């Protein structure tokens, strides 16, 4: 009914669109969905992992700041101190007042 | 007709029908309601503005 954003990684490039969503209850990805209707905006670009993130939304752009390192610890998150660099800053313009997360699964249920 | 103010350069796409009262709108603008959207008249035998 209103306009949606979305980023999804293929593990080759970055897609970001701005298209008029209708999703389901829970979405994902099988190791695959994104609706389309009356679009603006799109984009393409390029445990002992972290990766960090940072948005914003002001005045009619979308801010985005990244850091990653090599964590070696168990399961919590580290003391020390590292600042995060900008990545981009889309000009999408909507209004953002949730979010959610889309992980890779195997069980193909579209709701 | 629209609910509140636009914050700088966001933009407003959804053609729902938007109530001017406590009665329900539905698709049909019967009970005291409009459609959101109204089109121009633009015609060349108009004067300025
Ligand atoms: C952005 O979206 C939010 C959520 O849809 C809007 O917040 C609603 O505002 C109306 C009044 O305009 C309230 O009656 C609702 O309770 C609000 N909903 C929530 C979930 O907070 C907000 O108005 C939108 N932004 C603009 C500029 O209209
Ligand atoms: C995402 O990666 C897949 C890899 O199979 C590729 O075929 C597809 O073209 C990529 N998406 C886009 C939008 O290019
Ligand atoms: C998007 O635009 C097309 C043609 O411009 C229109 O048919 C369609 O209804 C629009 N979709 C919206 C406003 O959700």
């Amino acid at each position: 009914k209103t306009q949606s954003l979305l980023i999804v990684n293929n593990a080759t490039n970055v897609v970001i669109k701005v298209c008029e969503f209708q999703f389901c209850n829970d979405p994902f990805l099988g190791v695959v969905y994104s609706s389309a209707n009356n679009c603006t905006f799109e984009y393409v670009s390029q445990f002992k992992n972290l990766r960090e993130f940072v948005f914003k939304n002001i005045d009619g752009y979308f801010k985005i700041y990244s850091k990653h390192t090599p964590i070696n610890l168990v399961r919590d998150l580290p003391q020390g101190f590292s600042a995060l660099e900008p990545l981009v800053d889309l000009p999408i313009g909507i209004n953002i007042t949730r979010f959610q997360t889309l992980l890779a699964l195997h069980r193909s249920y579209l709701t | 007709f629209r609910k509140s103010n636009l914050k700088p350069f966001e933009r407003d796409i959804s053609t729902e029908i938007y109530q001017a009262g406590s009665t329900p709108c539905n698709g049909v603008e019967g009970f005291n309601c409009y459609f959101p959207l109204q089109s121009y008249g633009f015609q060349p035998t108009n004067g300025v503005g």
